[PDB]
């Protein structure tokens, strides 16, 4: 219950901003079907069905200490908040619903008020809230009226939108899962092992023609706009690389030599020769991890392979 | 009802509710059981059967039902009790109870008494004098006497004698130090075998004659006698990785305004968590105390901490610090200080020496001879090495363990024995077996990786089998990745005392000739790892070429047989075009200078002429087929 | 109230997963009229009338421990249903509405809690739910909003919604019929004769002119998205090869020449003249089952003909 | 030039190497005041730094 949003060049959090929030309800995606009625058959052809936009929306209200004071907190509220700037949200939630504690009435041990004319039930340090999860949402605001209730109560409606993709990006790369170096960033809504250095966390190997990779992401991470990323030292010397996996295409290279300590940065539907120039006139095809074993399979015993990439969830 | 000690390894919400869960528990339990005190210390009726509590009068002790009893029988008997002739029953009474009239009660009463002492103390000494006996007997621990026992075989990757040896009780493994042809030297870190595992090279390090492994916590450090670029000895902390480690600030040193005086090296005894450090005599000095060496002892925490607190100070005297007899070992124990000394040959006989360091003696010393039997070693090389003392965390027996060498030459062996108590030795054999070309029953051993990259990852000594879809990766082939179908037993075998190992690979296949591979590899710098050398080993099986038919100059390998029918010989480019088609061919290969190889390709017709035409292609040149034909005769 | 679905490679119900589930409710097929009215007529022209879709609802709300885990538990809901992927739906109901049973208190026979915090009124084995129909449902996920009612109570609203028919495809083929093998998938909505080898369980008939079928289903087999697959050892050489049937049109292979031991595998739309190399040129017409006796006529006594097909129902 | 190391020595680290720290003396008193900086956790409850 605060919603953070990072936006491009900074971090805020509203209720650092005197901005309580009531909750955030998190509509799932909007499916765009297409489908095709055939003219006298008692059923329809799906031509498609697609994942649209993750419509959030969050009522936040405020209290102030004087009626004027609302104007300037609305203000900041905008000036905070609607940005077409393409930003992330990162919600928040409470581990409990947190009373006031026993205290004595012995003229001492007297109860705390926030900055807000509110009751601090937070007494220790384990008490505030929590980043839920380790993802975000690509998130653009849209229209709020401001009804103000009495005194210097007043109430927002929030309505935030997905931007480019209908997905919950997961924050932090795979690569911060293995090496952990970066703290954070890991919910347990991932089910990942802790055998750091054991299967299932790691992409990062060495002289293999075929190998497993576990995506721990439910949503496929097919789109190109997902930071999907590979980067591969060949091995062996050849004159044309193809590349098979599962739960996506076949891949090749041919038609350019290539060379063993030569390396190859394969972005999304884009390929890095050695890291500029991009060649990438051979096979245009992008490769598709959907969820749990990947497997690839090689042709020549590539002597290094490593990528990372973004986790996406519905 | 219980915890769930058992977590989940995926950290999702299952793992999360079991720690909440498991907290909630705790909390619950635990004023469970607090409640549960009080109402016993304060409510619960009947908390204690009166049997349990004490009743302690003087000198005497007894609970209080006993007690209570007694006082109610004491007053039925007065009561209800008939009574009469009590001067009778007295002088009655002074009888015992095996015929004999005493003086007196009282006397009487003594009598009995002490008998019943005297005979209880008898049974009291021999229970003693039993008990005693069955632990000097159980846990025996007598370097007087006690011959030693083999323990294991040590096998690192250098070519100096080793100078100190140390085991971990925590992990089984060993420390091992050898001093290099420089004043530097390396520590290898091993398995309990013997089987090397990596190493540490300490450089601008002294001889190292012994280094110190300390478990403050749940990690290893290391205190050795290092000395900087100058020439400045140090006594200097650190932890192991694989590698090099120079002195500098990857290494801290734990007090360097009182052990930076002189040469100074420590040993580690956690029973008592004490630390002797054996520090030199300067020159000057020396012949004023007769003694090249004096060892001080000081406690762990003392020492971690910013107080000296020598605890006891002991020189060590020529006699046992002469040239014939130097230093090669020290070792601690129950305030029983153990110096292993040794020349360089049998003729001179080592000796290991105990004694109690509080009262500065002898307690004794013995010859014994480590290595080879009857005083015939390998040659004649008895260079003694230290010896420490594993403390097995299971069982606490203690148990001394020594190092030797009898090699000869460069060639140097590795033994260790040891004069431990009853269950040590066994254990430390059976961790984990000694190295064998078969395992235990006559069958092959498994590679440490499947699908391996480079056959130069395979250390470990021994045979194994590459099967047909493991060859397919093998950066470091013979073959190439067309030629490979069958699976190949590949064996390693023992280089020398550097990083070296022969390899051998044999193609398995009954159907086709069985051809075999051999090299030499290097396990530090792979680019110094030999070709594939080639023996011929023909059954008069056929070999044919795959459909990498492009051309006859990839087949650069030696002394190899492969048929070209007449559909196979028109494909090839290098194959000349007035042959091409007529007849089936055999080829063979013959060595040159690097690149240059003479191909040899001969007829396959029997009534015909026979006819031979050879090749020479590389890097002189392509080559031009000069035949030669011959005449038919009969 | 479970809510099952069998996904392309995997199986779900939704209580197993801590989401007990209100009702289901499956509207009927929303007919699509194609009306013509003439002018000045008091009546307007047919031009058709067709199924085209039948829009599932289930509310399911979930309990958790704590206020956090609703996060999760959520993502959790949308990451396992919300499927563009055609999945397959199965409905269960309950026998009964159960109730707690007598004990004694006693200090001995108290009472269960599931690993969600409700009483365990299933005490025996025969307590639990069942698959209350032997058949499933072509369905895709449409947009959901997750108003969060007080404590650890959160309500979902999710509507489903057929795929391609609209139409109950009933699980397990005609064959399993035939050969009492596989034990389940047959339900008492189905009015099955228990004479297995008997009259109106058997699609699989020997040297025979003309025979009789019933198909079980009240929809009618007409559409060829259905399996419906037919297989015939044409027992009689011949040049040509006709074969009639009711509630259906005439069916020819003319043009094409045949022999007696030669298979043909009927397939919806599709000849397969020995299994492979279709040769479906003549006389394009498809076979229709609508329900009960459907009567087909051959001309030359095949020694065989079997056929499997899949029930469906409105 | 000068780095921590060898050259270096701590003073009871295990105590108050958990956060930042520094110090003065005075030598009247024979007194060394550590000034001792808060985390951002501490410090959301503590009002300061």
């Amino acid at each position: 219950d605060i919603e953070l949003t990072k936006k491009d060049g900074t971090v805020i959090k509203l209720s650092e901003y005197g901005f309580i929030v009531n909750d955030i309800v998190i509509d799932s995606m909007q499916i765009n079907t297409k489908y095709q009625d055939k003219e006298n058959m008692n059923g329809r052809i799906l031509m498609g069905s697609n994942y649209i936009s993750r419509d959030i929306v969050v009522p936040c209200f405020c209290k102030v200490k004087n009626r004027s004071d609302i104007a300037y907190m609305r203000d900041m509220l905008y000036s905070l908040t609607t940005d077409i700037e393409p930003m992330y949200l990162r919600e928040i939630r409470r581990k409990e619903e947190l009373n006031y504690r026993f205290t004595q009435p012995t003229s001492d041990d007297y109860v705390k008020l926030d900055k807000n004319n509110f009751p601090d039930y937070e007494y220790s340090r384990h008490d505030q809230q929590i980043y839920v999860n380790g993802k975000q949402y690509k998130v653009i605001f849209n229209g709020v009226i401001n009804p103000k209730q009495k005194g210097n109560k007043v109430s927002f409606e929030l309505k935030f939108e997905t931007t480019e993709l209908p997905y919950g990006e997961s924050i932090g790369t795979s690569l911060e899962l293995e090496e952990n170096k970066k703290v954070g960033l890991w919910s347990f809504d991932f089910n990942i092992d802790w055998h750091a250095g054991g299967d299932k966390r790691k992409y990062t190997f060495e002289n293999l023609s075929k190998g497993t990779v576990y995506y721990h992401g439910s949503a496929p991470n097919d789109q190109f706009n997902m930071y999907k990323k590979i980067t591969i030292i060949l091995g062996e010397d050849t004159e044309s690389f193809v590349w098979n996996l599962t739960h996506a295409e076949i891949m090749k290279i041919e038609g350019i030599k290539l060379k063993a300590g030569d390396r190859i940065v394969y972005d999304s539907f884009r390929v890095y020769k050695n890291g500029v120039e991009i060649s990438t006139e051979t096979n245009i095809s992008q490769p598709k991890f959907k969820y749990g074993a990947n497997k690839f399979e090689f042709n020549q015993t590539v002597q290094k392979v490593q990528f990372d990439l973004k986790f996406y969830y519905k | 009802n219980k915890l769930i000690t058992d977590l989940s390894r995926v950290f999702d919400y299952r793992y999360v509710d079991e720690n909440e869960y498991n907290f909630k528990l705790i909390s619950d339990m635990l004023t469970d059981f607090n409640f549960s005190l009080e109402y016993h210390r304060n409510k619960e009726v009947f908390a204690h059967n009166g049997e349990q509590i004490k009743y302690e009068h003087l000198n005497v002790t007894s609970s209080v039902s006993d007690f209570l009893t007694y006082l109610n029988g004491r007053f039925s008997n007065m009561v209800l009790g008939h009574n009469g002739d009590g001067i009778n029953e007295v002088k009655d009474a002074r009888v015992d109870n095996t015929g004999y009239d005493h003086k007196t009660l009282q006397d009487r009463l003594y009598h009995d008494y002490s008998t019943l002492d005297a005979f209880t103390k008898k049974v009291e000494k021999a229970v003693d004098e039993n008990y005693k006996e069955y632990r000097a007997t159980e846990y025996r621990f007598e370097p007087k006497e006690q011959e030693p026992e083999f323990i294991t075989d040590l096998s690192p990757y250098t070519n100096a004698v080793m100078q100190s040896f140390w085991v971990d009780p925590r992990t089984k493994i060993i420390y091992m130090t050898q001093a290099r042809p420089g004043n530097h030297y390396m520590l290898s870190r091993l398995k309990p075998n013997g089987q090397f595992i990596d190493r540490l090279l300490v450089k601008n390090g002294g001889h190292g004659t012994h280094n110190a492994y300390r478990y403050i916590g749940n990690e290893l450090w290391i205190y050795s006698a290092v000395l900087d670029a100058n020439e400045n000895n140090k006594f200097v902390r650190f932890q192991y990785r694989t590698g090099e480690i120079t002195y500098g600030n990857e290494m801290q040193d734990v007090m360097p305004n009182i052990f930076n005086d002189r040469y100074t090296s420590a040993i580690y005894n956690p029973i008592e968590n004490l630390m002797i450090f054996r520090r030199e005599y300067k020159a000057s000095e020396r012949q004023l105390k007769n003694s090249l060496n004096f060892v001080e002892v000081r406690s762990a925490d003392d020492i971690d901490k910013g107080i000296d607190k020598v605890l006891y100070q002991m020189d060590i005297p020529m006699e046992y610090t002469s040239d014939t007899q130097p230093m090669q070992g020290i070792t601690y124990d129950a305030g029983i200080l153990y110096w292993y000394t040794g020349d360089s040959k049998p003729a001179n006989p080592n000796y290991l020496q105990g004694f109690d360091i509080k009262t500065k003696e002898l307690l004794f010393k013995r010859r014994i001879d480590i290595g080879g039997v009857n005083n015939n070693f390998k040659g004649d090389f008895q260079e003694a090495e230290g010896l420490d003392m594993y403390y097995d965390l299971e069982t606490g027996r203690k148990a001394l363990l020594i190092g030797v060498t009898i090699g000869p030459g460069n060639n140097r062996h590795h033994s260790i024995y040891s004069i431990g108590q009853r269950g040590v030795n066994q254990f430390l054999k059976n961790i984990a077996p000694q190295v064998s070309m078969t395992d235990s029953g006559g069958r092959v051993k498994p590679l440490p990786i499947q699908n391996p990259a480079y056959l130069s990852d395979i250390t470990e000594v021994g045979h194994y089998y590459i099967y047909t879809q493991d060859t397919q990766n093998a950066l470091d082939f013979p073959l190439p990745k067309a030629f490979r179908d069958a699976g190949w037993f590949f064996d390693v075998l023992p280089g020398h005392y550097n990083g070296a190992l022969r390899q051998v690979l044999t193609r398995n296949s009954t159907g086709r000739n069985m051809l075999k591979f051999e090299r030499v590899i290097d396990i530090f710098n792979k680019k110094n790892n030999g070709a594939w050398n080639f023996c011929p080993q023909n059954a008069g099986y056929w070999e044919h070429i795959p459909k990498s038919i492009t051309k006859l100059s990839d087949l650069k390998i030696v002394g190899l047989d492969f048929y070209i029918t007449t559909e196979e010989s028109n494909r090839f480019t290098d194959f000349p075009k007035d042959f091409k088609g007529i007849a089936g061919w055999i080829l063979e290969v013959k060595s040159n200078t690097p690149g240059n190889t003479t191909q040899v390709l001969r007829r396959n017709n029997f009534p015909s002429a026979h006819q031979f035409l050879v090749r020479n292609f590389g890097t002189g040149g392509v080559g031009k087929w000069s035949l030669f034909e011959g005449k038919v005769v009969e």
